[PDB]
């Protein structure tokens, strides 16, 4: 809804829960748990591993999503004047139309590139597999990380 | 009730959810008053 | 609102249904079961709802004739369908590979086939 | 502010639109998998399917 | 040949049914002239719909201020036939609406604004805005 | 073969080819970045 | 399947507290609930309560089902008794008794009702069983038959 | 004022666990099925399955289960936590022992 | 035996090319596990199915050729194909004979390959797995002939009975 | 009617093919006195080589 | 969909499907001593659900048998007067429809728990069906492999070093 911000709900593996882990293999369960923990609770990792995971995520999901959203928003700006005539100009109306269109197209493109590339990044990335083997998180770690992520989202909403 | 099940779906227990559930209800109600106050002004 | 399509009963549910003229326009050039049934239904409905006794009695005679003819048509249908059913039944069991691999424990009662209480069934102690 | 279309995700129609777009993009990638450097889509992996079908599961 | 004859019998019945569906309203073959009425009924509905729209405009034409009527008419026309015609420019429709709005503001100036200098300023600006005979340099020198 | 090459490069807008390359190729290895 | 520590046999004060708890729990039984004094009584009573809860829901749904099965299914079903398959309007076919169907649509309406009321009740029962939830009383492993004693329910002093 | 006080308490006194659960903590969690609620468990000592001696085993069991002391409150567990996560100890990050509740 | 991995083909073209190795694979199995019950049963069933399908195809071909010849003697040629071919000008009679001889055989081969392709893939996968694990021992359900079996020792002498002291 | 249906094709030529005797593939949890049966099966499968 | 997905006698489309004939045959080759008290509980719940189900199946098939028997007599409905032919044809046809129903697998949570459980009871049941009911296990192994179940007892087991004990029907790898 309008009251709260929900851009984090369906991005960065926030939707992973125990149902994703019950049916997964041991290695796949480890990969999913590590991905959720690294995206949501980076404090559980060493700083070097945090930097490596951020670099691997940015060039694949985060910054790519930002760029795709920017391009899709630029698609909605073929003509910036939009409604405009010699007799009257509509600067405020055109600004409002841009603020209504470009954020929408940005959201659509960002959600698309997350819906396409995130599963492949989780399942077909060497850095994620190597760091998952390095850390080897358990189900208890995933439960604690889920609690911490929800509490951090609540705190961000509070502030 | 519904929020209790939703928050228990996330890793939580029935006792802990009630403390967390109350805060969200209080926060949402405060926003509703702020929206109601904004409507009266404009 | 809700009462318009929840409480206001439709017209068709109240008045008597009219004759479906679509089903009497293009009839096959045959005295088949369909045409005989249509004639029988027409005359039965007429005698059920007509104050005219002369036409009613004419239709009664014609209805008896139609009953006989429909009995003949139904006899043909019964013969063909039931003979086909019996032949298909026989052919199916002729080609079906009957499972003869069922358990035979029910036929065997070792305590009874060889009486376990032998020499004791007659009173002896 | 600018970010409320993200909050619009709760409607099942928007989720269906996103699913249609994602599946179309997956088809485009799969048809373009002959070019080196693109992984493509694998239907025999549990992780990919689980991420695809449970993205909007349990949304609140 | 038997298969072809059976196929042609089916085709003949299908074509007779198709011509009956698309031409039942012309003839009175059907009892009580039912289907014809249906098509006539359709026309009535269609006519009513269009009339309904027009009547709505009449209502709006009687409740808006007298100064707005022309504007509404323009919009009304663009809702009826202007949009469906590809040779009509929405840019020019918007320009005409802007010109009418400028004229309305100019008439509003004549409602005893009682502003000594702003009267001349706004009159010159509106004269040069709708591209009248008055030059922009004329008001530029006037300022 | 010849027709497919002409239609693929001419009918489709140049921005879509830019969009396809940008969207498929990762940020780090992208030429334009 | 471990075991818990067995406390020593209670002293007179503990026995008196147990008696007080049992009699207080005895006082709580409504007089219109006729459950005899037995080990399983409390358990049975709990079961009964849950059962009653389910019952209420069921009947509500049943009533609701009737409403929802009124105009959606049964009335359109009754639209099928207007004419026969030959196009002739519905007329009475008597089985043994040649009843006089003098009233307007007595034959058609009575046949429609005979084939609609059972259909109405059947669809309503199907709706009630489909939509009501029996989860509160369902016990797959039958773990809820354990004996609960009255002094274990109430804490005294 | 309850909402304001609870919000302040949550914001001030909430930190992520900042560490991976140790092997001992996970083993204790897996053995928490042996904990009994509303009635103490009768701990019986079998030397062929528990090892050690009866006194030492019973002392360890009392420490682990009956005393209610958490796994992160054990000295060897704390040493393991401070050893296995020394990389996070460096660069000025302090490890949180007890998860927030 | 040195660690090579056998992967079942996934492409349609790969599967179509691979279905011609089926019989070959069986021969290899018949030389590795000759007395394995599953291998022997597969051999027997494949042989009997080949014989039955070949006999049925030959009977169909004989009936078709007999019918075509007998009806063509009276000028009744079934209008199934074009009259005088397209490239070599062969006649409809000759092409009907050729088709009624060949197409039943192709269908028989296709059906035989379809029945045993997955079964032979499983057998070969098991063979390759137990070679990769360096298991050259005979499989479980291997029943050797008489000369390779161990005779059962008949002479079993019960121990001397003695009274229990307790 | 409209989904995957298991096939009924089997080995219908090899004698006593479905008289399966105990092995590590069957976990030896059968009827106790079936050991005799196993012997018989063994002997039978040595008769057909 | 339904509000009673928790019920053990219920099931969804992708649960293990066993016909009543298969269920009774499977029961014919098991021992209660070899099952843990939880497995016995599963079998007892399945027993009560299945006794009610076998009682009810002819009621399910009665409309179809009635229609087929009516269509065999002809296009005349002699209610109360064609009862003799109708019910002779019924006593013939209703067994056939019940044959089709009882040979039709139906999915159940108890079916998918008894067969596909990963504890010792599931392995015992799977191996017992594999050895004593080769045909039933052939069909059941095909069904389980199609449902992404990976057990050693399946004929379609690509990780095994021992040859399959039956004919492996064609399937998509
Ligand atoms: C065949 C032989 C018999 C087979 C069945 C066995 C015998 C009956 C056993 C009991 C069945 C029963 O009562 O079930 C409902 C029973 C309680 O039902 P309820 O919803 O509470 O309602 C209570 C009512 O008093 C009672 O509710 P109800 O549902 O029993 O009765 C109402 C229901 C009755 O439904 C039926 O009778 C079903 C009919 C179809 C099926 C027939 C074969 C069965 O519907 C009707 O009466 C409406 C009409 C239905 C027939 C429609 C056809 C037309 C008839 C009318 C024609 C025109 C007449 C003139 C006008 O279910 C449960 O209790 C569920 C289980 C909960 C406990 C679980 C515990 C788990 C372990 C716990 C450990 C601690
Ligand atoms: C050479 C030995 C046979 C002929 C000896 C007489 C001298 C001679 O050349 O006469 C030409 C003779 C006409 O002269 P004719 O003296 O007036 O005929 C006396 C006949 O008794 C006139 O009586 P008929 O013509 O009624 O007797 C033949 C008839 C009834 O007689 C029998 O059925 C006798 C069966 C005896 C079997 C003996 C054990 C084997 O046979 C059939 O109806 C069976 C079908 C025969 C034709 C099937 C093949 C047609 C050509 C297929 C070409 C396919 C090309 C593509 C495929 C790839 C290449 C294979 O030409 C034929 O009879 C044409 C058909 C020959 C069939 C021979 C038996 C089948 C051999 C395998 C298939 C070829």
């Amino acid at each position: 809804f309008l009251f709260y911000n929900q851009q984090h709900k369906t991005r960065n593996g926030y939707f992973i829960n125990h149902d994703n882990l019950m049916l997964a293999s041991l290695e796949e369960r480890k990969k999913l748990i590590f991905y959720f923990i690294a995206n949501q609770v980076p404090e559980k990792l060493d700083p070097v591993d945090r930097v490596k995971f951020n670099e691997e995520l940015s060039d694949n999901l985060s910054t790519k999503a930002r760029l795709i959203g920017s391009l899709t928003g630029l698609i909605g700006l073929v003509g910036f004047p939009y409604i405009s005539t010699r007799i009257y100009s509509r600067p405020v109306l055109n600004i409002g139309l841009s603020l209504l269109i470009c954020p929408f197209l940005y959201y659509v493109g960002n959600q698309l590139t997350y819906s396409v590339w995130e599963p492949k990044f989780i399942a077909n990335n060497n850095t994620v597999c190597e760091l998952s083997k390095k850390y080897n998180f358990t189900v208890f770690d995933f439960a604690q990380a889920k609690k911490e992520a929800h509490l951090k989202a609540l705190r961000t909403e509070l502030v | 009730g519904s929020c209790l099940l939703i928050f228990i779906q996330l890793v939580f227990s029935g006792i802990v959810v009630l403390l967390l559930d109350d805060m969200l209800n209080k926060g949402y109600g405060l926003g509703s008053g702020i929206s109601l106050f904004i409507a009266t002004n404009i | 609102m809700i009462w318009k399509y929840l409480q206001r009963t439709n017209r068709g549910n109240i008045i008597q249904a009219g004759l479906q003229h679509r089903k009497f326009e293009n009839l096959p050039f045959k005295q088949n079961f369909d045409n005989l049934t249509k004639a029988y239904d027409l005359r039965m409905w007429y005698i059920s709802n007509s104050p005219h006794e002369a036409k009613n009695l004419e239709y009664v005679n014609e209805l008896e004739a139609l009953h006989n003819e429909l009995n003949y048509q139904n006899s043909r249908q019964f013969l063909f369908r039931t003979v086909s059913f019996l032949l298909g039944w026989a052919l199916f069991y002729q080609f079906y590979e009957l499972p003869k691999t069922y358990d035979w424990q029910d036929t065997q009662e070792p305590k009874h086939q060889v009486p376990a209480y032998g020499d004791l069934e007659e009173g002896g102690d | 502010p600018l970010k409320f279309w993200w909050g619009l995700n709760k409607f099942e129609t928007i989720q269906g639109i996103h699913s249609i777009l994602g599946n179309a993009a997956d088809l485009v990638v799969s048809t373009l998998s002959f070019i080196p450097g693109v992984q493509g889509r694998n239907n025999a992996s549990y992780i990919e399917n689980s991420i695809r079908v449970t993205r909007f599961r349990g949304f609140d | 040949m038997a298969i072809r004859n059976f196929v042609f019998k089916i085709s003949n019945q299908i074509q007779n049914l198709a011509a009956k569906r698309s031409l039942a309203y012309l003839n009175q073959i059907d009892s009580q002239s039912v289907p014809s009425r249906a098509t006539i009924n359709m026309k009535d509905q269609v006519t009513q719909m269009q009339r309904e729209i027009d009547n709505m405009a009449n209502v709006i034409r009687a409740q808006i201020p007298d100064e707005d009527r022309a504007e509404f008419e323009i919009l009304k026309k663009y809702y009826v036939t202007g949009q469906h015609d590809s040779l009509v420019d929405p840019q020019d429709v918007l320009l005409q609406l802007d010109r009418i709005q400028v004229l309305k503001n100019l008439k509003m100036i004549e409602l005893n604004e009682e502003a000594y200098d702003p009267e001349l300023v706004r009159l010159e600006k509106l004269k040069a805005r709708v591209l009248l005979e008055e030059e922009g340099a004329l008001l530029e020198y006037a300022h | 073969s010849l027709i497919n090459s002409k239609r693929f490069g001419k009918i489709f807008y140049y921005f879509l080819k830019y969009y396809i390359y940008d969207w498929v190729i990762s940020r780090s290895v992208k030429d334009l970045k | 399947g471990f075991e818990t520590v067995v406390p020593a046999p209670p002293t007179r004060d503990d026995e008196l507290r147990m008696i007080k708890a049992t009699e207080e729990q005895f006082l709580q039984q409504p007089r219109y609930k006729l459950y005899m004094n037995e080990a399983h009584r409390i358990a049975k009573m709990n079961h009964g309560d849950r059962h009653n809860n389910i019952r209420a829901h069921f009947w509500s749904n049943f009533a609701l089902g009737l409403l929802i099965t009124g105009p959606i299914f049964i009335i359109p079903f009754g639209k099928a008794f207007r004419n026969l398959r030959s196009g002739v309007p519905y007329y009475f076919r008597p089985k043994y008794v040649f009843t006089q169907k003098n009233q307007y649509n007595q034959d058609r309406n009575w046949g429609a009702m005979k084939k609609q009321i059972p259909l109405w009740l059947g669809l309503s029962t199907a709706y009630a069983y489909w939509f009501t939830d029996f989860s509160i009383n369902d016990d797959e492993w039958l773990e809820k038959g354990k004996v609960i004693y009255p002094h274990q329910t109430i804490k005294v002093l | 004022t309850y909402y304001s006080t609870n919000k302040e308490a949550l914001i001030q006194n909430f930190e992520p666990l900042n560490r991976k659960f140790t092997e001992e903590e996970v083993e204790q969690f897996l053995r928490n099925e042996g904990r009994s609620q509303e009635e103490k468990r009768n701990w019986i000592y079998n030397p062929h399955i528990h090892g050690s001696t009866e006194g030492e085993w019973k002392a360890d069991i009392h420490e682990k289960f009956d005393s209610g002391k958490a796994p992160w409150e054990r000295e060897h567990v704390k040493a393991k936590i401070l050893e296995t996560n020394k990389a996070k100890i460096d660069a000025g990050e302090e490890i949180q022992l007890k998860p927030f509740k | 035996y040195e660690g090579l991995k056998y992967e079942t083909p996934k492409t349609f073209f790969g599967r179509f090319l691979n279905q011609f190795n089926i019989d070959a694979k069986l021969d290899t199995l018949s030389k590795f596990y000759t007395y394995q019950k599953t291998i022997r049963a597969t051999q027997a069933e494949l042989q009997e199915d080949r014989k039955s399908y070949l006999t049925n195809s030959l009977l169909f071909t004989a009936v078709s050729w007999f019918s075509i010849y007998q009806f063509a003697r009276k000028g009744a040629v079934l209008p199934v194909l074009r009259e005088y071919g397209r490239y070599f000008g062969t006649h409809r009679l000759f092409r009907q004979y050729l088709h009624t001889l060949v197409l039943p055989l192709l269908y028989t081969e296709y059906a035989l390959n379809q029945k045993y392709y997955t079964h032979m893939e499983h057998l070969w996968t098991v063979h390759v797995n137990r070679l990769n694990q360096k298991i050259l021992e005979d499989p479980l359900y291997t029943f050797y002939p008489q000369e390779l079996n161990v005779p059962k020792h008949n002479i079993i002498v019960p121990t001397i009975f003695r009274d229990t002291p307790q | 009617l409209f989904d995957f249906n298991p096939s009924s094709i089997k080995f219908e030529k090899y004698p006593f093919y479905y008289w399966i005797n105990s092995s590590q593939l069957t976990e030896f949890n059968q009827y106790r006195k079936f050991v005799i049966r196993d012997s018989i099966i063994y002997s039978l499968n040595n008769y057909i080589i | 969909m339904d509000n009673n997905y928790h019920f053990w006698g219920n099931g969804d489309r992708q649960d293990v499907s066993l016909s009543y004939e298969d269920y009774y045959s499977i029961l014919d080759c098991l021992l209660d001593e070899k099952l843990s008290p939880q497995g016995l509980m599963k079998f007892k719940n399945l027993h009560e659900v299945s006794m009610y189900g076998v009682s009810y199946v002819p009621l399910y098939c009665f409309p179809v048998a009635y229609g087929i028997s009516h269509m065999l007599t002809g296009k005349v409905r002699r209610g109360h007067s064609g009862y003799r032919n109708l019910f002779s044809l019924m006593s013939v046809v209703l067994p056939f429809t019940c044959w089709y129903a009882y040979t039709t697998p139906i999915p159940r949570r108890l079916y998918t728990e008894i067969i596909c459980s990963n504890n010792a009871d599931g392995a015992y049941v799977r191996n017992r069906i594999k050895q004593q009911k080769p045909g039933i296990w052939r069909k059941l192994s095909q069904q389980l492999y199609n449902k992404n179940f990976r057990f050693p007892e399946l004929n379609q087991d690509l990780t095994a070093t021992e040859f399959p004990l039956d004919y492996v029907a064609p399937h998509k790898f």
